């Protein structure tokens, strides 16, 4: 599904050069070789790739008329757990979360990625973990956040009795089979979910997606 | 010489800067890393959520006097 030309780029990208060379600039992130190397097999992805990738989803949806998406920094959820609504109040500035259809929040549990899908249209919070763990209180925390934004930015209490959450169980969604691909599921879970698309994929697709992703980043485009 | 900024972080010292308004923020980001021991690729510098890059100008983002910059460390997960 890739070409020789594409496969070359990807190779020249994935090693051989200066740790710090700048490979792709956008969303005011500077993706450096060392970053891109995180996409190498079994390598764990650092925040830089997932932030960059998230942003590419937004620009993807925008060009194919997919649901309005808003994407949070991998840092957002630590900081809000750490020092509460008040810590992350400004983060959402030029933006009204509530005119958006989908909110993706990537969770960085310890040495491990997850995702929360906040679906405004369904008034629902979906936690996904490729490693099968429950997102119960990740969830309560974030909803509480929306209450706070709704109150603070819109001046409107939220109707918390209409809001549901459910964290997806090991059998409901695709699990990982190596100890390295979570950040790739986190990313691919985002992608399908942001297109209203049922999750057809499996771990076995993930190495291509890996190889594929570094293309996506370089060319700032999705396939 | 236009503006005061505080730069804080987790396992990182508080350090006040005195940056010019149209000076690129790379210097700020770099001097801070030095003073820390830490490598330049090692931290991310957030202003009010948004990522500062090297070229960015305190004018260009409309930083304000005593605005705080925020320091987070690279995160990896498997």
């Amino acid at each position: 599904e890739l070409t020789e030309d594409m496969e070359k780029e990807i190779s020249n990208a994935l090693g051989h050069g200066p740790q710090d060379e700048i490979l792709s600039s956008a969303f005011k992130l500077r993706i450096t070789r060392g970053d891109i190397q995180t996409l190498k097999n079994y390598h764990w992805l650092n925040d830089e790739v997932i932030n960059f990738y998230m942003n590419l989803l937004v620009e993807r949806n925008k060009k194919q008329g997919y649901p309005a998406l808003h994407v949070f920094s991998t840092f957002f959820y630590p900081k809000l757990k750490s020092g509460g609504y008040q810590a992350v109040k400004r983060w959402t500035k030029g933006v009204n979360l509530f005119e958006q259809e989908i909110i993706l929040v990537p969770i960085h549990r310890k040495v491990h990625w997850s995702l929360v899908v906040i679906d405004l249209r369904k008034k629902c919070l979906k936690y996904l973990d490729s490693m099968g763990q429950k997102g119960h209180r990740i969830c309560e925390i974030l909803l509480q956040y929306l209450q706070d934004e709704s109150k603070t930015k819109r001046n409107s209490d939220l109707n918390l009795l209409e809001w549901t959450h459910h964290s997806m169980k090991p059998h409901e969604i695709p699990q990982q089979l190596n100890g390295s691909d979570s950040g790739m599921f986190t990313c691919k879970y985002a992608d399908y979910i942001s297109r209203d698309k049922p999750i057809t994929f499996t771990q076995h697709q993930m190495p291509l997606f890996r190889k594929k992703m570094v293309w996506e980043i370089l060319h700032q485009q999705l396939l | 010489e236009y503006i005061k900024l505080k730069v804080i972080g987790q396992d990182s010292s508080e350090i006040h800067f005195k940056v010019k308004m149209t000076t690129h923020l790379k210097k700020l980001m770099e001097s801070y890393c030095q003073r820390q021991g830490v490598p330049m690729n090692s931290l991310r510098f957030l202003w009010e959520g948004q990522r500062i890059a090297d070229n960015h100008t305190p004018k260009e983002l409309g930083m304000e006097e005593e605005d705080v910059i925020e320091v987070y460390q690279e995160q990896t997960g498997g």
